């Protein structure tokens, strides 16, 4: 989508494993806010908003 | 043959949708016990 109408897609019930994420060299900014990238892996969310 | 649904008019703000397998002279009988504790 447009950045004006960017998409939002809610994200629940369900196992986010986000080291295949992570461990991808097909990204240039991983750039994580509030959060490390390895505790991710083992914390829980209620819902994700990507 | 079931072509009938008037139960609501809008859905506005999902937090979670759950789709799973089926719970079902008298015949039949259902118990159930439904309870809210803790969220
Ligand atoms: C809930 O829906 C209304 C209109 O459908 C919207 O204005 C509001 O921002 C929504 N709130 C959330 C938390 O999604």
């Amino acid at each position: 989508a447009s950045v004006y109408a960017w998409n939002r897609k809610r994200i629940s019930n369900c196992v986010a494993d986000y080291s295949v994420l992570y461990n991808s060299a097909s990204f240039s900014t991983f750039k994580c806010y509030g959060v490390s990238p390895t505790k991710l892996n083992d914390l829980c969310f209620t819902n994700v908003y990507a | 043959m079931e072509s009938e649904f008037r139960v609501y008019s809008s859905a506005n703000n999902c937090t979670f949708e759950y789709v799973s397998q089926p719970f079902l002279n008298f015949k039949n009988l259902r118990e159930f016990v439904f309870k809210n504790i803790d969220g």
